[PDB]
């Protein structure tokens, strides 16, 4: 019922090997819906979900134009960043940008975003107020001064409170079959002997959307979050995600342990045990 | 410059059933910089025409990618994912285990 | 849909 739209961008320089690689993707929630890759033969932004395919030719031309212009700006900015950090022209560097908006159940803006990183670290970010900046260092402060002189924050604020929210709302409606449907996890516990003395209980969650989920083991009602191996939530490749949580238990003590599952597609949270 | 070595999971889209067509996934995440090389292996030999997602990143700026291909698990055939990245001194191989 | 405007670092 609350939703997000995000555009992610990455430029990576590669001296001696042409112009920087530029890749950008767009998501609504955990659903990919557009992509652009500068290294395709005649690059265009392409659809990746069925509900964006209905946008006409004019939509795809404007997006592609934006993608190509963003690439050229990034190319120049990478050269600029070499001056700001007194760096050599020899190595490969990375420029990332994310921007987008969150909306609440009634479609009003909850939060806007616009932030950059250089070489995997924070560079400059628009603050939640959409009117002021956080620069991470004295280099980013040069960008901040330029952006304050050109009133960039005010311009970003108009996009984020207006078009970002309005287009996110359109997409949520056109894609309501999938975007407004949560698939609950399919769950079970497996049992894996380590030795005669102990065994691993693994609690599984499969086939769920969106990605957000909580998986915990308890032992006679007490959380085990120093003994729980919890893997990162991972894509199945068919829109859904997977996750598991594992605890080592002594032989015979398996019924003291319960697994607890919270996901937005479930009526109530689940409580599971090993069932030989 | 701060580099971050990839996390690696290799797993199936659906529960593994011998004889049944499935997908083999290798999910690489949490890494920086973005250049990375990933192969899927069947009995130690590179599977051809493996597909992958487009480079994106998480809130902390670290990158992730999914590599994948159709496969049919059997009881004898061994599958794996080989990853190379600037933080690794040699390629890391993680074997597919249907219980993980 | 994407924003039209952008600004150099
Ligand atoms: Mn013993």
């Amino acid at each position: 019922g609350s939703h997000s739209m995000r555009y992610f961008h990455t430029s990576v320089s590669r001296p001696g090997r042409g112009e920087p690689r530029f890749i950008t993707v767009g998501y609504v929630d955990d659903t990919l819906f557009v992509r652009f890759d500068s290294d395709a033969a005649s690059p265009r932004e392409e659809p990746r979900a069925p509900w964006i395919e209905q946008e006409g030719p004019e939509y795809w031309d404007r997006e592609t134009q934006i993608c190509k212009a963003k690439a050229q700006t990034d190319r120049e900015d990478l050269r600029t960043l070499l001056r700001y950090y007194n760096q050599s022209e020899a190595g490969s560097h990375t420029l990332q940008n994310m921007y987008g908006c969150d909306v609440g159940p009634d479609g009003r803006l909850l939060r806007g975003y616009h932030q950059h990183a250089y070489d995997g670290k924070d560079y400059i970010a628009l603050n939640e107020d959409l009117s002021s900046w956080t620069a991470a260092d004295t280099a980013a402060q040069i960008t901040q001064r330029k952006w304050e002189a050109a009133r960039v924050a005010e311009q970003l604020r108009a996009y984020l409170e207006g078009e970002c929210v309005e287009w996110l709302r359109r997409y949520l409606e056109n894609g309501k079959e999938t975007l407004q449907r949560a698939d609950p996890p399919k769950t079970h516990v497996t049992h894996h002997p380590i030795s005669d003395h102990e065994a691993t209980l693994r609690c599984w969650a499969l086939g769920f959307y969106p990605a957000e989920i909580t998986l915990t083991w308890q032992r006679d009602g007490e959380d085990q979050t120093q003994d729980t191996e919890l893997v990162e939530t991972r894509p199945a490749g068919d829109r859904t995600f997977q996750k598991w949580a594992a605890v080592v238990v002594p032989s015979g003590e398996e019924q003291r342990y319960t697994c607890h599952v919270q996901h937005e597609g479930l009526p109530k949270p689940l409580t599971l045990r090993w069932e030989p | 410059m701060i580099q971050r070595t990839p996390k690696i999971q290799v797993y199936s889209r659906h529960p593994a059933e011998n004889g049944k067509s499935n997908f083999l996934n290798c999910y690489v995440s949490g890494f920086h910089p973005s250049d990375i090389e990933v192969d899927l292996l069947k009995n130690g030999e590179r599977i051809e025409k493996v597909e992958h997602s487009d480079l994106s990143f998480s809130k902390d700026w670290s990158f992730y990618l999914l590599y994948y291909t159709e496969f049919t698990p059997t009881e004898k055939d061994e599958y794996a994912c080989r990853v190379n990245h600037v933080t690794l001194s040699q390629p890391k191989i993680v074997k597919w285990d249907r219980d993980m | 849909r994407r924003k039209w405007r952008r600004w150099h670092l």
